[PDB]
Order: C-alpha cells, then structure tokens, then sequence
C-alpha cells in the first residue's frame, strides 16, 4: 500500500549478503517489483510507527550507509547444535512470523545487526526460531522490530539503562533482584547511541524536525495518474544539474525554482526529518529508536 | 486513539486522548506557516504498591 | 473605544511656512465641553500649524 | 418558469484562436448550438454563477463585443518547456482540470484575455499546468475561473486593491510577508473594469438592476429545435412597421404585439439588466465578477 511512499533516502538497500534473490526490485526500489522485505512495512494495523516516520532509513539501508556495523556471524544459520549465541536473545523475543518468510533481522545487544538465515529452500514457523521443510518462497527478511534508521553524529557512549523496579529486561542485567519476580512479555521501548550498547528505555519522548535534506523532498511530474521523477537531478543553489524542478518554499529553499522553465513541480515530503530524544531533559540525538516484545522482569512482594 | 500511537491503547488501562493546537512556521519546526497541532496520548500508571477500600 | 484594524496611511507633503487668522472664540470655562476656537489658516501646501501659549 | 437561458442576446459568439474544429458550429450560439465550451456553462453542479447569471455573457462573448481585449500572446502552449508568458499566472492559481480538453482560458492580470492550447492529440493534465498524452477529445476549451460578462462601458483603471489584514492575495503583491503568515488556498471577489488590472475585493454587494432593455429580452423564431433570431429588430411602443413580433406578457406590454403578422416569438429574460457592485464605497458598473482558488497570504504579525 501507499505507492507514495516508495522512495527510500539515501541508498535505499533493503537486502543483506546471503539472500540476494530479489535485489533486482530493491536496489533501487522501484514501483512495478515485489520487495518481500518492504511489503509488510507499510500494511496499515501492524508497524504504526513505520508509516508515522516513513520517510526514514531502517537497519540493512543503516547498515549499507555505514552507520550500523555487522556482528559476527552477522548471519547465524539456523542450524543449531547445542550452541548459536544468536538464540539466547531470539527464544526471549516473542514475535509473529506468517510463514512465507525465511530469515529475520533484530537489533543485538551489542548494538550491530544480528540476524537470522536458513538454508534453501526452508520457511519459517509461527514465531522464526526453526526453519522447516517447504505461497511459494519470499527470498527476504521478515523486520521483528519496528525500528528506525538516520544519519547522526551525537555522542552517548556514557549513558547505560536506567529504569525504577526492574530487574532484568531482556538479555541484559541491571541490577541485582533475589526476592520475588514476574515473568512475561511486555513492549519496551529501546534507544542506541553513537557507539553504545542496547540501551533501552521507559518514557518515550520524540521531537520530530524537519530539515532542507535532499531525500525529505518528492519530485512528482505532470507531462507525459502522476508519474515519480528523480528529485537528485534538480538543479542545485551554487551549480547547476542536469534537468530543472520547481516548487514551494520548502522545495525552493534548497533547489533553484525555475518556474516556467522546470519540467516538474516536487512538494514536501511528509514523514521526514531527524528526531531527537529527551535524555534527562537535554535533548540527545539517537541512532535506531524502536519498540520490541521481550521477556521483563519487575520487581514484586 | 491516534493512528500514531494506537500501540498504547492495546493494554487495558486507563487513557485518554487531548488534542491541541499550536503555532506554525520555520520558528518552532514546521515546514507549512499555517498553525500546527499537537497529539496526546496520555495513560495513567500506578504509583503506590498499596490499595485502600473505602 | 477607537480601534485600529491594521489601516496604511502615508502623508507624502511636509511642513511649510503659512498665516493664520482669528474667527471667534466661544464655548465656555471650566467646563467639560471647555472653550470652542475659530481659526483662519490660509498656506499653500498641504500640512499642519502647531501653536502653543507661553 | 419560462426556460429560456439557452438564448444568447446580442451576438452570442464563443471562438478563440486556436479552436477551429468548432468554428462552424459556433458563431452565433442557438438552442441548437454544439459547443464544449458552451455546454459545460450550463451543466449542474460545476458552475453555479453562471446558473445565477444565464442572461448574461461570458468571456469570448465580451472579447467579440469589444469590451475584453485579447493577450499577446493570446492563445500560448504547454508542449515545450522552453518557458512562455502564461506559466507565471498559472503556477500560482489552483483549478481542476477534467479529462479530454486541450486548452483552458482564464482571465489574466492586465484586464485582457490569455489561455492556453494542447498540440494535437496530446490532452491536458488534471492541474493544467502541463500537458500530458491522451475517450473522444473535445473541440473546444474549459473555464477556469467562475466569471460572467456584460455590455459596460465604465471607467476605472486608476484603482488599487485595498484589502487590509492580508499580505500578497491573489497576483497583486502589496507588501512582502516574511515573518509570520498563514497562507492557504481560498477564493477572493475581484472585478476589473475598462483598461484596468485585477482589483480583488473583501465582500461581494451585486445588485441587478432590471429595467426595459433591448438585451433583457429573448426571442426565437416562430413556425407551424427552435432558432435564435435578432430581438433588436422589433418595432417600439406605439407601432406597428419595420420586422414584426410579437411576445407574452412582458415584451407586450414594453413593444408591441402583431400576433400573425409577427415572424419571431419573443419573451422575458428571467432575472436580467444592469448589474452592480460596491468596489471602494463606490456605485460602480463592472464588466465579469468571477472566483478563482489562487494563494491568498495573510498577515499574523
């Protein structure tokens, strides 16, 4: 759904090493492919937060624009003997797979990319902890969490999970709890700075702003429905492009608005921008903020 | 519930939902001049570990 | 109550020279409606006359 | 009562340069008049003006009459972007434009007349700004504005558009806005007079003044569809000479009636005459009010 929405900033790489069966329809995005690891992202009653921030990047486009590093292996298989450390954070993870898709990716501990990755030709069960014995087969990753990528160079190494009677959340441990405690699966939300560990969080406090970046703007044509046109050929304030583009205030403050002399009319991107996050009151800017269904303990009597 | 943060309201507790209106414009981060608005989605939580009944 | 809706006014001439005159001087003293004042201004160009006692 | 609005009084002429597929059937406009141009004048739910006003002219109607001049140039294209005078007028307005059609005529600042004309067979873009490829195309143009026309001879070019509380409504700016602004796209009265711009206005106080006039009176031709014919050739009161007609109740009671003798049956415009207008404070005669949904700037700070 949402044709709109189709253009990725950046480079826009929705595929990882190891499955590049379909990167053909996503690299780049184009409109007439099936990107398997894309659909799903915009289906209305699931990833609301994904449709708020759409114009933004994810965890491969992070990891192909050089901002989220890989782990190791940074694709476990999933043919386990007694051992994988990619499955002490996977079987605490409670999540709905529909079948279809065979490999998933999630954000670690550590803070890279962690994934999953089954051998052809296998698909996954209810929850993506087994690849089983084979419609037909989605060569893709099915997103666990809904989180969010962007470009940022905000220092946060020196800041660590900080939460009021709770004991373990997760895979990790804060402080030390002998007494009584629960046991379930609860949604908590998660931020990870510039070099930091998985640091997650309790009071969520976004602040969206939009900026004069090139990738939060569309190019929409009318000579030839309206068909996409590539907003990176516009003619740049100080050079000069290939074609011409023109527009409003928004899309005229960062290119040259040619009027009668463009060959389209762009707009304003809605979804776009960087966030920020409130840490302690001052304002900090994150890397990948998203929300994700582990085991939490809480402390009880 | 706000299509934004119809998370929230999956859980059985108490909530609400207060909208806003605020100003516009490049003064306070806005792309449009026209006034902007606000989305709330206020829930309450326990505080005390203790009940009384009245 | 006079109030201003946001009105543009300009006054393109200046200050010149020019001669007055008497009319008569009625009204009354010590009084809200005060003392009315008859004057003869006679200039050629398009301005104001100030005046002030000692 | 009496559904006579298909009657044009006086010449009745909707031809331009560049329309020549309807030029035969065209000049005069009868019942029997097929025309695009004409048609969508009178359809319900488009043009509700023009239904308030159907004894009245319109735009090509007062060009031929010599009272709207025409543009240089007065017909432009939307082919090639090599720019044209016509885009900076039109990037600015905001009208719909229906499927099948190639040209599009509007009312311009300087009080003339400029429109726009596809190559053939290449149609119009649903906004109008460009032109895109191509059921059945149309012979004729669409307008854009919501504007009338009428015989008015009046004076008035010496005028400014004094709207107070706003900032660059419509094309004439009056003072720049950069601090705080709410702009939109609204519609703004405006009524331009003889060899004078667009003056808009706040309100609009029409007022139609009905009196015995040669062009407040239709007339067909009578036999044993029908067919316009010239009402101005009928005699006075008191006579009985020249080229009979005759009439009902209304037109008998201002001329005469020869009732076989007459060749033409005439009647009542329903709601016709001199039309008014408060611009300034001031009586004044216009010559086509109309609506448009350009940018309307406003003033906050």
């Amino acid at each position: 759904e949402d044709p709109h929405l189709r253009n990725r900033p950046g480079k826009g790489h929705n595929y990882i090493d190891g499955m590049t069966q379909e990167d053909a329809t996503c690299k780049p995005v184009t409109y007439a492919g099936a990107c398997s690891s894309f659909d799903v992202l915009l289906e209305k009653g699931k990833f609301p937060l994904f449709q708020s921030y759409a114009h933004h990047r994810t965890l491969l486009e992070a990891v192909h624009d050089t901002i989220i590093a890989k782990a190791d292996p940074p694709s476990c298989d999933l043919q386990s003997a007694h051992g994988n450390p990619c499955m002490k954070e996977k079987l605490v993870m409670k999540t709905h797979c529909p079948n279809d898709y065979q490999s998933a990716h999630y954000l670690n501990n550590d803070g890279k990319m962690a994934s999953v990755k089954c051998p052809p030709k296998y698909e996954l069960t209810e929850d993506c902890n087994f690849c089983r014995q084979m419609a037909s087969l989605k060569k893709g990753s099915y997103p666990l969490q809904d989180l969010f990528c962007q470009s940022s160079e905000d220092d946060g190494s020196k800041l660590k999970t900080k939460m009021k009677g709770v004991c373990e959340v997760g895979v990790q441990a804060l402080k030390k709890c002998d007494g009584q405690l629960s046991t379930a699966h609860e949604v908590v939300p998660f931020a990870v700075f510039k070099n930091s560990k998985k640091v997650y969080l309790d009071k969520l406090d976004l602040k969206t702003e939009e900026n004069l970046l090139p990738d939060s703007f569309v190019c929409f044509e009318h000579k030839g429905e309206l068909k996409s046109f590539d907003i990176s050929q516009c003619p740049k304030i100080g050079g000069h492009g290939s074609k011409k583009c023109t527009g409003d205030a928004a899309f005229c403050s960062a290119y040259e608005c040619t009027a009668q002399y463009a060959n389209a009319y762009c707009s304003h991107a809605n979804g776009s921008g960087i966030v920020q996050i409130q840490v302690s009151g001052v304002w900090k800017k994150p890397l990948c903020v998203g929300y994700e269904r582990v085991v939490v303990k809480r402390e009880l009597s | 519930t706000s299509a934004e943060f119809s998370f929230v309201g999956e859980s059985t507790t108490m909530r609400e939902n207060k909208c806003f209106e605020q100003c516009g414009g490049w003064g306070c981060g806005c792309f449009n001049v026209n006034p902007s608005c606000l989305f709330v989605h206020t829930y309450l939580q326990s505080v005390r570990k203790e009940a009384l009944r009245v | 109550t006079l109030m201003f809706d946001n009105f543009e006014v300009d006054f393109v001439g200046a200050a010149v020279s020019c001669d007055a005159a008497f009319l008569n001087l009625t009204g009354c003293y010590s009084c809200n409606a005060g003392a009315r004042v008859c004057l003869s201004i006679t200039s050629t160009g398009t301005g104001s006359l100030s005046a002030h006692n000692k």
